Protein backbone atom coordinates (compact mmCIF):
# COMPACT_ATOMS: atom_id res chain seq x y z
CA UNK A 1 0.00 0.00 0.00
CA UNK A 2 1.10 3.62 -0.94
CA UNK A 3 -0.26 7.13 0.82
CA UNK A 4 -1.37 9.52 -1.23
CA UNK A 5 0.30 12.46 -1.58
CA UNK A 6 -1.75 15.80 -1.59
CA UNK A 7 -1.34 19.41 -2.71
CA UNK A 8 -3.73 22.60 -2.88
CA UNK A 9 -3.63 24.72 -5.02
CA UNK A 10 -5.51 27.44 -7.28
CA UNK A 11 -5.86 27.02 -10.76
CA UNK A 12 -4.99 30.43 -11.54
CA UNK A 13 -3.08 33.12 -9.20
CA UNK A 14 -5.17 33.91 -6.49
CA UNK A 15 -6.54 37.11 -6.29
CA UNK A 16 -8.92 38.03 -3.54
CA UNK A 17 -12.91 38.41 -4.67
CA UNK A 18 -12.12 37.35 -7.73
CA UNK A 19 -14.10 33.73 -8.88
CA UNK A 20 -11.06 30.96 -9.60
CA UNK A 21 -11.28 27.23 -9.16
CA UNK A 22 -9.82 25.37 -6.15
CA UNK A 23 -7.83 22.54 -7.02
CA UNK A 24 -7.00 19.39 -4.62
CA UNK A 25 -4.44 16.78 -6.39
CA UNK A 26 -4.06 13.28 -5.06
CA UNK A 27 -1.47 10.60 -6.16
CA UNK A 28 0.92 8.12 -5.49
CA UNK A 29 -1.66 6.01 -3.69
CA UNK A 30 -2.57 2.93 -4.11
CA UNK A 31 -5.07 1.37 -3.67
CA UNK A 32 -7.40 3.06 -5.85
CA UNK A 33 -10.59 4.07 -3.10
CA UNK A 34 -10.13 7.62 -1.66
CA UNK A 35 -11.68 9.75 0.19
CA UNK A 36 -11.99 13.48 -0.41
CA UNK A 37 -13.51 16.49 0.64
CA UNK A 38 -12.82 20.14 -0.02
CA UNK A 39 -13.03 22.24 3.04
CA UNK A 40 -14.20 26.25 3.46
CA UNK A 41 -13.81 27.71 6.94
CA UNK A 42 -13.87 23.69 8.05
CA UNK A 43 -17.26 22.61 6.24
CA UNK A 44 -17.45 20.41 3.36
CA UNK A 45 -18.31 21.84 -0.05
CA UNK A 46 -20.74 20.35 -1.64
CA UNK A 47 -20.54 20.81 -5.20
CA UNK A 48 -17.23 19.38 -6.02
CA UNK A 49 -16.06 17.48 -9.15
CA UNK A 50 -13.15 15.14 -9.79
CA UNK A 51 -11.27 13.84 -12.55
CA UNK A 52 -11.52 10.23 -13.99
CA UNK A 53 -9.56 7.74 -12.32
CA UNK A 54 -5.79 7.19 -13.74
CA UNK A 55 -2.67 5.93 -13.10
CA UNK A 56 1.06 6.64 -13.48
CA UNK A 57 4.15 4.64 -14.67
CA UNK A 58 5.21 3.02 -11.27
CA UNK A 59 1.16 2.01 -10.95
CA UNK A 60 0.35 4.69 -8.62
CA UNK A 61 -3.41 6.32 -8.82
CA UNK A 62 -4.06 9.75 -8.86
CA UNK A 63 -7.01 12.15 -9.19
CA UNK A 64 -7.78 15.84 -9.38
CA UNK A 65 -10.84 17.37 -6.67
CA UNK A 66 -11.54 21.01 -8.09
CA UNK A 67 -14.67 23.59 -7.26
CA UNK A 68 -15.60 26.93 -7.73
CA UNK A 69 -13.88 29.76 -4.95
CA UNK A 70 -13.67 33.33 -4.93
CA UNK A 71 -10.71 33.65 -2.57
CA UNK A 72 -10.91 36.06 0.27
CA UNK A 73 -8.07 37.26 2.97
CA UNK A 74 -10.00 35.89 5.57
CA UNK A 75 -12.18 32.49 4.42
CA UNK A 76 -9.42 29.53 5.08
CA UNK A 77 -9.85 26.23 2.67
CA UNK A 78 -8.35 23.24 2.85
CA UNK A 79 -8.31 19.61 1.31
CA UNK A 80 -9.30 16.97 3.57
CA UNK A 81 -8.17 12.64 2.65
CA UNK A 82 -8.79 9.50 3.75
CA UNK A 83 -7.20 6.84 2.40
CA UNK A 84 -6.73 2.89 3.80
CA UNK A 85 -2.92 3.88 5.08
CA UNK A 86 -3.84 6.66 6.84
CA UNK A 87 -5.13 6.20 10.68
CA UNK A 88 -7.30 9.44 10.35
CA UNK A 89 -7.95 11.86 7.50
CA UNK A 90 -5.19 14.18 6.68
CA UNK A 91 -6.02 17.86 6.25
CA UNK A 92 -3.77 19.84 4.35
CA UNK A 93 -4.35 23.89 3.94
CA UNK A 94 -4.90 25.99 1.41
CA UNK A 95 -1.27 28.37 1.36
CA UNK A 96 -1.66 30.81 -1.77
CA UNK A 97 2.03 30.62 -2.07
CA UNK A 98 2.02 26.80 -2.77
CA UNK B 1 7.49 16.65 -31.81
CA UNK B 2 7.21 12.82 -30.39
CA UNK B 3 3.40 11.79 -29.36
CA UNK B 4 1.96 8.62 -27.97
CA UNK B 5 -1.31 7.00 -27.30
CA UNK B 6 -2.34 5.26 -24.24
CA UNK B 7 -4.92 3.25 -22.82
CA UNK B 8 -5.72 2.86 -18.77
CA UNK B 9 -7.56 0.02 -17.60
CA UNK B 10 -8.08 -0.64 -13.62
CA UNK B 11 -10.44 -3.51 -12.48
CA UNK B 12 -11.00 -3.90 -8.60
CA UNK B 13 -13.00 -6.63 -6.82
CA UNK B 14 -14.79 -5.72 -3.75
CA UNK B 15 -16.36 -9.02 -2.05
CA UNK B 16 -19.66 -8.10 -1.05
CA UNK B 17 -20.17 -5.11 -2.71
CA UNK B 18 -21.27 -6.57 -6.28
CA UNK B 19 -18.88 -7.53 -9.45
CA UNK B 20 -15.28 -5.92 -9.51
CA UNK B 21 -15.47 -2.46 -11.13
CA UNK B 22 -13.98 -1.75 -14.41
CA UNK B 23 -12.62 1.71 -15.38
CA UNK B 24 -10.82 2.59 -18.43
CA UNK B 25 -9.21 5.97 -19.92
CA UNK B 26 -7.56 7.09 -22.84
CA UNK B 27 -5.05 9.37 -23.47
CA UNK B 28 -2.63 10.98 -25.98
CA UNK B 29 -0.13 12.31 -24.50
CA UNK B 30 -1.27 13.96 -21.64
CA UNK B 31 -4.81 14.72 -22.99
CA UNK B 32 -8.01 12.10 -21.87
CA UNK B 33 -9.80 11.96 -24.51
CA UNK B 34 -12.40 8.68 -23.66
CA UNK B 35 -13.67 7.16 -20.48
CA UNK B 36 -15.59 4.39 -19.50
CA UNK B 37 -16.87 3.03 -16.31
CA UNK B 38 -18.52 -0.08 -15.41
CA UNK B 39 -20.55 1.71 -12.85
CA UNK B 40 -22.01 4.44 -14.40
CA UNK B 41 -26.05 4.38 -14.77
CA UNK B 42 -25.52 3.55 -18.19
CA UNK B 43 -22.25 2.46 -18.96
CA UNK B 44 -20.92 3.66 -22.38
CA UNK B 45 -17.34 4.89 -23.93
CA UNK B 46 -17.96 8.70 -23.85
CA UNK B 47 -15.53 11.75 -24.83
CA UNK B 48 -13.77 13.36 -22.87
CA UNK B 49 -12.17 15.71 -25.23
CA UNK B 50 -13.89 18.11 -28.19
CA UNK B 51 -11.93 16.66 -31.06
CA UNK B 52 -13.28 13.22 -30.23
CA UNK B 53 -17.24 13.74 -30.66
CA UNK B 54 -16.47 14.00 -34.20
CA UNK B 55 -16.33 10.13 -34.36
CA UNK B 56 -19.37 8.33 -35.38
CA UNK B 57 -22.12 6.11 -33.76
CA UNK B 58 -19.94 3.59 -35.28
CA UNK B 59 -17.20 4.18 -33.56
CA UNK B 60 -18.96 4.77 -29.74
CA UNK B 61 -21.02 1.40 -30.09
CA UNK B 62 -17.18 -0.72 -30.83
CA UNK B 63 -15.78 1.14 -27.87
CA UNK B 64 -18.54 0.45 -25.75
CA UNK B 65 -18.54 -3.48 -26.69
CA UNK B 66 -14.97 -3.33 -26.70
CA UNK B 67 -15.13 -1.85 -23.39
CA UNK B 68 -18.06 -4.20 -21.75
CA UNK B 69 -16.19 -7.18 -23.25
CA UNK B 70 -13.47 -6.32 -21.24
CA UNK B 71 -15.57 -5.81 -18.04
CA UNK B 72 -16.34 -10.04 -17.96
CA UNK B 73 -12.48 -10.58 -19.24
CA UNK B 74 -10.85 -8.53 -16.22
CA UNK B 75 -13.73 -10.18 -13.93
CA UNK B 76 -12.42 -13.25 -14.90
CA UNK B 77 -8.63 -12.72 -14.71
CA UNK B 78 -8.98 -11.11 -10.95
CA UNK B 79 -10.89 -14.79 -10.05
CA UNK B 80 -8.11 -16.14 -11.92
CA UNK B 81 -5.55 -14.13 -10.38
CA UNK B 82 -6.83 -14.65 -6.63
CA UNK B 83 -6.41 -18.77 -7.27
CA UNK B 84 -2.65 -17.68 -8.71
CA UNK B 85 -1.69 -16.17 -5.27
CA UNK B 86 -4.02 -18.92 -2.92
CA UNK B 87 -5.45 -16.02 -2.17
CA UNK B 88 -8.97 -15.14 0.37
CA UNK B 89 -12.22 -14.71 -1.24
CA UNK B 90 -13.20 -12.30 1.22
CA UNK B 91 -9.57 -9.78 -0.08
CA UNK B 92 -9.92 -6.78 -2.66
CA UNK B 93 -7.82 -6.92 -4.96
CA UNK B 94 -6.49 -4.91 -8.09
CA UNK B 95 -5.54 -5.02 -11.93
CA UNK B 96 -3.91 -2.69 -13.35
CA UNK B 97 -3.03 -2.86 -17.78
CA UNK B 98 -1.22 0.01 -19.48
CA UNK B 99 -0.91 -0.21 -23.45
CA UNK B 100 -0.32 1.68 -26.62
CA UNK B 101 2.25 3.32 -28.64
CA UNK B 102 4.47 5.84 -29.34
CA UNK B 103 5.14 7.68 -32.81
CA UNK B 104 7.42 10.03 -33.69
CA UNK B 105 7.30 13.45 -35.36
CA UNK B 106 6.80 11.27 -38.73
CA UNK B 107 4.47 9.75 -37.68
CA UNK B 108 6.13 6.11 -37.46
CA UNK B 109 6.26 3.66 -34.58
CA UNK B 110 8.46 4.43 -32.32
CA UNK B 111 7.86 1.60 -29.88
CA UNK B 112 4.62 -0.15 -28.49
CA UNK B 113 3.47 -1.05 -25.07
CA UNK B 114 1.59 -3.08 -23.01
CA UNK B 115 2.21 -3.89 -19.75
CA UNK B 116 -0.26 -5.24 -16.25
CA UNK B 117 0.08 -4.93 -12.31
CA UNK B 118 -1.74 -6.87 -9.36
CA UNK B 119 -1.94 -5.01 -6.21
CA UNK B 120 0.63 -2.55 -7.39
CA UNK B 121 3.32 -4.80 -8.10
CA UNK B 122 4.44 -5.13 -11.84
CA UNK B 123 2.57 -8.73 -13.25
CA UNK B 124 3.51 -9.18 -16.88
CA UNK B 125 4.66 -6.92 -19.87
CA UNK B 126 5.75 -7.58 -23.40
CA UNK B 127 9.27 -7.04 -24.25
CA UNK B 128 9.70 -4.15 -26.81
CA UNK B 129 9.96 -6.74 -29.55
CA UNK B 130 6.44 -7.35 -28.89
CA UNK B 131 6.79 -11.01 -29.11
CA UNK B 132 7.63 -12.08 -25.89
CA UNK B 133 6.82 -11.42 -22.35
CA UNK B 134 8.66 -10.82 -19.15
CA UNK B 135 6.50 -12.63 -16.17
CA UNK B 136 7.60 -11.34 -12.90
CA UNK B 137 7.03 -14.87 -10.69
CA UNK B 138 5.84 -18.01 -11.28
CA UNK B 139 2.04 -17.01 -10.93
CA UNK B 140 2.81 -14.38 -13.64
CA UNK B 141 4.53 -17.54 -15.41
CA UNK B 142 0.81 -19.01 -15.90
CA UNK B 143 -0.59 -16.40 -17.90
CA UNK B 144 2.79 -16.54 -19.89
CA UNK B 145 1.90 -19.89 -20.64
CA UNK B 146 -1.59 -19.27 -21.68
CA UNK B 147 -0.98 -16.53 -23.76
CA UNK B 148 1.88 -18.44 -25.38
CA UNK B 149 -0.09 -20.70 -26.66
CA UNK B 150 -2.63 -18.23 -27.85
CA UNK B 151 -0.26 -16.32 -29.84
CA UNK B 152 -1.40 -13.41 -27.94
CA UNK B 153 1.95 -11.83 -28.73
CA UNK B 154 1.18 -11.92 -31.84
CA UNK B 155 -2.24 -10.11 -31.79
CA UNK B 156 -0.79 -7.09 -29.85
CA UNK B 157 1.87 -6.38 -32.12
CA UNK B 158 -0.49 -6.64 -35.12
CA UNK B 159 -2.58 -4.10 -32.97
CA UNK B 160 0.33 -2.38 -32.04
CA UNK B 161 1.78 -1.53 -35.15
CA UNK B 162 -1.51 -1.19 -37.09
CA UNK B 163 -4.79 0.23 -35.22
CA UNK B 164 -3.09 2.02 -32.31
CA UNK B 165 -0.29 4.20 -35.18
CA UNK B 166 -3.54 4.51 -37.37
CA UNK B 167 -5.84 6.07 -35.03
CA UNK B 168 -2.79 8.03 -33.17
CA UNK B 169 -1.85 9.74 -36.34
CA UNK B 170 -6.22 10.40 -36.71
CA UNK B 171 -6.94 11.95 -33.65
CA UNK B 172 -3.27 13.98 -34.01
CA UNK B 173 -4.78 15.62 -36.67
CA UNK B 174 -8.18 16.15 -35.48
CA UNK B 175 -7.07 17.66 -33.06
CA UNK B 176 -4.49 19.28 -34.20
CA UNK B 177 -4.83 22.91 -32.94
CA UNK B 178 -4.54 21.70 -29.21
CA UNK B 179 -2.49 18.32 -29.67
CA UNK B 180 -0.03 19.50 -31.47
CA UNK B 181 0.62 23.12 -29.91
CA UNK B 182 3.20 23.41 -26.80
CA UNK B 183 1.88 25.55 -24.63
CA UNK B 184 4.81 27.62 -23.16
CA UNK B 185 5.42 27.91 -18.98
CA UNK B 186 4.71 31.40 -17.28
CA UNK B 187 7.71 31.48 -15.16
CA UNK B 188 8.44 33.71 -12.32
CA UNK B 189 10.53 33.86 -8.87
CA UNK B 190 9.06 34.43 -5.21
CA UNK B 191 10.69 35.81 -1.95
CA UNK B 192 9.76 34.00 1.13
CA UNK B 193 11.50 35.11 4.23
CA UNK B 194 12.20 32.28 7.08
CA UNK B 195 14.20 33.80 9.57
CA UNK B 196 16.71 36.79 9.52
CA UNK B 197 18.91 34.31 8.16
CA UNK B 198 17.38 32.38 5.30
CA UNK B 199 15.07 33.10 2.88
CA UNK B 200 13.17 30.76 0.23
CA UNK B 201 13.48 31.31 -3.57
CA UNK B 202 10.78 29.62 -5.09
CA UNK B 203 10.78 29.25 -8.94
CA UNK B 204 7.64 28.52 -10.64
CA UNK B 205 6.21 27.34 -13.93
CA UNK B 206 2.41 27.88 -14.86
CA UNK B 207 0.20 27.61 -17.81
CA UNK B 208 2.29 24.84 -19.76
CA UNK B 209 0.99 21.76 -21.98
CA UNK B 210 2.23 19.06 -22.10
CA UNK B 211 3.15 18.13 -18.80
CA UNK B 212 6.92 17.35 -19.30
CA UNK B 213 9.20 20.21 -17.82
CA UNK B 214 12.75 21.09 -16.64
CA UNK B 215 12.72 22.87 -13.43
CA UNK B 216 16.64 23.29 -11.54
CA UNK B 217 18.02 26.00 -9.21
CA UNK B 218 22.01 26.65 -9.62
CA UNK B 219 24.12 28.27 -7.39
CA UNK B 220 27.34 29.79 -8.79
CA UNK B 221 26.78 27.56 -11.50
CA UNK B 222 25.98 24.35 -9.70
CA UNK B 223 23.12 22.27 -9.53
CA UNK B 224 21.63 22.18 -6.29
CA UNK B 225 19.59 18.53 -6.48
CA UNK B 226 19.78 17.09 -3.06
CA UNK B 227 19.07 21.06 -1.94
CA UNK B 228 15.78 22.00 -4.09
CA UNK B 229 12.04 21.16 -2.82
CA UNK B 230 10.45 20.12 -6.07
CA UNK B 231 6.74 19.07 -6.03
CA UNK B 232 5.33 17.20 -8.21
CA UNK B 233 3.45 18.19 -11.74
CA UNK B 234 0.20 18.97 -11.21
CA UNK B 235 -2.95 20.08 -13.15
CA UNK B 236 -4.52 23.19 -13.45
CA UNK B 237 -7.90 21.83 -14.35
CA UNK B 238 -7.81 24.09 -17.95
CA UNK B 239 -5.31 21.79 -19.91
CA UNK B 240 -2.72 22.90 -18.25
CA UNK B 241 0.41 21.81 -15.61
CA UNK B 242 2.52 23.65 -13.21
CA UNK B 243 4.78 23.23 -10.74
CA UNK B 244 7.58 25.03 -8.80
CA UNK B 245 11.21 24.62 -7.62
CA UNK B 246 12.25 25.99 -4.09
CA UNK B 247 15.79 26.30 -2.47
CA UNK B 248 16.56 27.69 0.76
CA UNK B 249 19.31 30.31 0.56
CA UNK B 250 21.37 32.87 2.92
CA UNK B 251 20.35 36.15 2.93
CA UNK B 252 22.07 38.12 1.27
CA UNK B 253 23.29 35.42 -1.71
CA UNK B 254 20.48 35.66 -3.21
CA UNK B 255 21.72 36.60 -6.58
CA UNK B 256 24.08 33.76 -6.92
CA UNK B 257 21.03 31.49 -7.64
CA UNK B 258 19.84 31.11 -11.08
CA UNK B 259 16.41 29.17 -11.81
CA UNK B 260 16.51 27.58 -15.34
CA UNK B 261 13.71 26.40 -17.27
CA UNK B 262 13.29 23.96 -20.03
CA UNK B 263 10.14 23.17 -22.12
CA UNK B 264 8.82 22.34 -25.53
CA UNK B 265 7.10 25.10 -25.74
CA UNK B 266 10.00 27.86 -25.20
CA UNK B 267 11.92 29.18 -27.83
CA UNK B 268 14.85 29.21 -25.64
CA UNK B 269 15.46 28.09 -22.32
CA UNK B 270 14.80 29.94 -19.69
CA UNK B 271 17.20 31.74 -17.09
CA UNK B 272 15.63 33.41 -14.23
CA UNK B 273 16.45 35.10 -10.85
CA UNK B 274 15.18 37.05 -7.95
CA UNK B 275 14.03 40.31 -9.30
CA UNK B 276 12.72 42.45 -5.78
CA UNK C 1 -8.95 2.73 -30.81
CA UNK C 2 -9.01 -0.17 -28.20
CA UNK C 3 -7.50 -3.16 -28.58
CA UNK C 4 -10.45 -6.39 -27.94
CA UNK C 5 -8.77 -8.28 -25.02
CA UNK C 6 -10.07 -11.28 -25.11
CA UNK C 7 -7.78 -13.74 -23.32
CA UNK C 8 -7.76 -14.04 -19.21
CA UNK C 9 -4.67 -13.80 -17.55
Amino acid sequence: QRTPKIQVYSRHPAENGKSNFLNCYVSGFHPSDIEVDLLKNGERIEKVEHSDLSFSKDWSFYLLYYTEFTPTEKDEYACRVNHVTLSQPKIVKWDRDM
Amino acid sequence: GSHSMRYFYTAMSRPGRGEPRFIAVGYVDDTQFVRFDSDAASPRMAPRAPWIEQEGPEYWDRETQISKTNTQTYRESLRNLRGYYNQSEAGSHTLQRMYGCDVGPDGRLLRGHDQSAYDGKDYIALNEDLSSWTAADTAAQITQRKWEAAREAEQWRAYLEGLCVEWLRRYLENGKETLQRADPPKTHVTHHPISDHEATLRCWALGFYPAEITLTWQRDGEDQTQDTELVETRPAGDRTFQKWAAVVVPSGEEQRYTCHVQHEGLPKPLTLRWEP
Amino acid sequence: NQKLIANAF
